[PDB]
């Protein structure tokens, strides 16, 4: 205290106005709130200690084992479907799943819930929306920025930091918001031009949204556009990490189209392999010009951008809902179909699925997501329950010899090299 | 006109209370408290009022949720001055004993942490007994104590 | 061994971290606003004077 | 050999022209006035590909 008196710089704040009010709810608010939040997690931690100990290190030859650990769901939100799932770039523990309503004929309000790994009893953040949220995404540079896509094409921007929880930005008829439903929404990595928002509507008009002050500016990147009436419907869109200009957009028609930001009215290439609408198209990690697409027709196909046809096609009796590449290692992907989730590694097996599991018997899986930080897969049920399953240690990169050649470059180069070698083998077979 | 005048006065009072509230939804606990303090001329009515004595679900809601959680005997808040702000236990004797005995141990425990490093201050303390686990969260304004049976 | 067992449980998750602690809302849309402070007008002038 | 280079060069000019069409279209929408849009046309009067 004497030292503070000696040096009167930045006098301590936190003036004791406090809460007062005498009775009927004195104090019980910010320093005390942190203690209560810590206490709730500690009580949950003791009960879930057996599960928590297994999650930290249970440690799960061509075999795969998947174990569901916890399921997060709300009885009130049981009608809502899981739909889009995302993980904050800044914190591996925080992942947000935005509930949405499928089947079209039945429409209900969708609640966006961010579930922290520390507390699984209830969502860390709860958001109420007029219509079900089709897609939810997090900006890579800032965890707080959140992109939300809802029915009637409304685009919602939410900041986690804001206490009020009202949408930071919205899309209106004057802002040229697209019609139908925006199935896929993504955040552009580049921050030079403020913040760029990419949204693909059911009508089929790629929309680029730039954050402004009390206003949003929308720019149409491309038009889906043949003896047919109206614009082609697009159910998904993805941007190659290696090249920003080239982006792949899926369509309801069933033909995947590679697109370039520079040419609004031109298509770089078109793939006619799929016979039904492709639910999700994603570029493979650690390699360029390669991607995996999941379609309504129950087949999963891996394509090469240079080629006009899918290099490998996987047939599943149950309809395929979505396919996601593994962030940790290339040539690893997970497909969830009719309560069955299957993970395939090209090196481990040419065609046979390494592992097949059913995390929840009662509900169909709306969507599945992959965590970059650890080998944990999030699966979303039809009832909105979200369950995370940790993958086995049998599948790993640089597996022929452990710690062989000591190549730091190989983690981001040998994986790229391995897919090319695998790709060459497919060409020889065909 | 006297009644009319009275009505007008009431209206005026109501307006003053609002200001920040701006009518609309019943909203906020903090706002209500402020109104009660500063001006006590008028109270109640105005709008729906949501749920009575529920200014904020989040700290109050979280405390209710932990109490509802299975295997938790109860959560008792201890006032900085050896007092029970809120008590939630099956037997008064256990709550009364916990209310006086637990804070004294935490203060003694805080000093033990304090002796090793002066800058370091107690953030959370957990004592595990053979049959029960005791968790105490200490803050200058309030202390939160929860007893949960080990699984 | 008992001390080691305690170390493993705490190591799994920090359990005290606060997501987005401290940092505020940052950018927040602001509407431009105009507030008339006062009005000055001539009184009982013949006709009107601009 | 020169003819093969020309075809490769022909694609490059088309790529250059395609980018110009996009930037030119964005600028016309942005001005929002007949006088402003016309001024842009005069600048690119000899630049039409």
């Amino acid at each position: 205290a004497e030292i503070m008196k000696d040096h009167q710089i930045e006098n301590k704040k936190k003036k004791e106005v406090d809460q007062d009010k005498k009775q009927d709810q004195s104090m019980y608010s910010t320093s005390f709130k942190r203690c209560c939040k810590i206490m709730e997690r500690m009580v949950v931690q003791n009960d879930q200690e057996d599960k928590y100990h297994d999650y930290r290190y249970y440690w799960s030859k061509n075999e795969g084992h998947l174990l569901p650990i916890w399921r997060f769901s709300n009885e009130k939100q049981r009608k809502k479907n899981v739909t889009s799932i995302c993980w904050n770039p800044l914190y591996p523990d925080l992942f947000a799943v935005s509930l949405g309503s499928y089947d079209f004929t039945k429409q209900r309000m969708g609640l966006i819930c961010l579930y922290s790994l520390k507390n699984t009893t209830h969502p860390e953040y709860a958001f109420n929306c007029e219509a079900g949220v089709m897609c939810l995404d997090f900006h890579p540079k800032s965890a707080a920025l959140l992109a939300v896509g809802l029915y009637d094409g409304t685009v919602l921007v939410y900041d986690i930091r804001n206490k009020h929880k009202k949408p930071i930005y919205q899309s209106t008829v004057r802002n040229q918001k697209h019609t139908d439903p925006v199935w896929q929404v993504k955040w552009n990595p580049d921050t030079s031009k403020n913040y760029n928002f990419y949204s693909i509507s059911s009508d089929g008009r790629v929309m680029n949204w730039i954050l402004m002050k009390n206003k949003l500016e929308p720019e149409e990147v491309i038009l889906l556009r043949s003896t047919l009436i109206g614009l082609a419907c697009g159910l998904c869109f993805d941007f190659n990490k290696f090249e920003p200009h080239i982006f792949l957009v899926g369509t309801e028609e069933g033909k995947i189209h590679k697109c370039s930001r520079a040419y609004s009215g031109q298509y770089q290439e078109t793939y006619n392999g799929h016979l039904l609408a492709v639910y999700k198209v994603k570029w493979n990690n650690f390699h360029p010009r390669t991607f995996i697409s999941a379609s309504a027709d129950w087949t999963v196909r891996i394509w090469d951008s240079k080629y006009t046809s899918q290099i490998i096609c996987f047939d599943l009796s149950m309809m395929v809902v979505d396919a996601v590449w593994a962030p940790y290692s290339s040539t690893v992907f997970a497909c969830a179909t009719m309560d069955k989730v299957q993970v395939y590694d090209l090196n481990v097996d040419k065609l046979n699925k390494l592992a097949e599991q059913k995390i929840v018997k009662q509900p169909k899986l709306t969507n599945l997501s992959f965590n970059y930080k650890d080998p944990i897969l999030l699966v979303g049920d039809s009832h909105g329950g979200v369950t995370l399953v940790k993958l086995s240690p049998n599948l790993c990169k640089s597996g022929p010899e452990i710690k062989q050649t000591e190549d730091k470059k190989a983690m981001e180069e040998f994986k790229n090299v391995k897919i090319e070698d695998y790709e060459r083998e497919k060409m020889e077979n065909l | 006109i006297y009644k009319t005048s009275k009505e007008i006065q009431k209206s005026d009072q109501r307006i003053i209370q609002q200001r920040v509230e701006n009518s609309i939804i019943n909203n906020q606990i903090y706002q209500k408290s402020l109104k009660r303090k500063t001006s006590k001329r008028k109270v109640r009515h105005q709008a729906n009022k949501k749920n009575f004595q529920k200014e904020m679900s989040e700290v109050e809601d979280t405390l209710n949720r932990i109490k509802t959680h299975k295997t938790v005997l109860g959560y008792l808040i201890v006032n900085s001055e050896g007092g029970v702000v809120r008590g939630a236990f099956k037997d008064e004797e256990e709550s009364k004993n916990i209310a006086n005995s637990i804070p004294l141990l935490t203060k003694k425990a805080r000093s033990v942490v304090r002796d090793l490093d002066p800058t370091n201050d107690l953030v959370f303390l957990r004592i595990q007994t053979k049959l029960n686990e005791i968790m105490v969260a200490p803050d200058d304004e309030f202390s939160l104590i929860v007893i949960q049976t080990k699984g | 061994e008992g001390v080691e067992k305690c170390i493993y449980q705490n190591n799994q998750i920090d359990l005290l971290e606060e997501y987005f602690e401290g940092e505020t809302s940052e950018h927040v849309v602001e509407n431009l606003s105009s507030k008339t402070l006062m009005l000055f007008k001539d009184e009982k002038e013949i006709c009107k004077r601009s | 050999k020169f003819d093969d280079d020309f075809y490769e060069f022909r694609s490059k000019i088309k790529e250059l022209e395609r980018r110009l069409a996009s930037v030119i279209t964005q600028g016309f929408d942005d001005y929002d006035t007949i006088y402003g849009r016309f001024k842009l046309l005069d600048n690119f009067e000899g630049l039409l590909t």
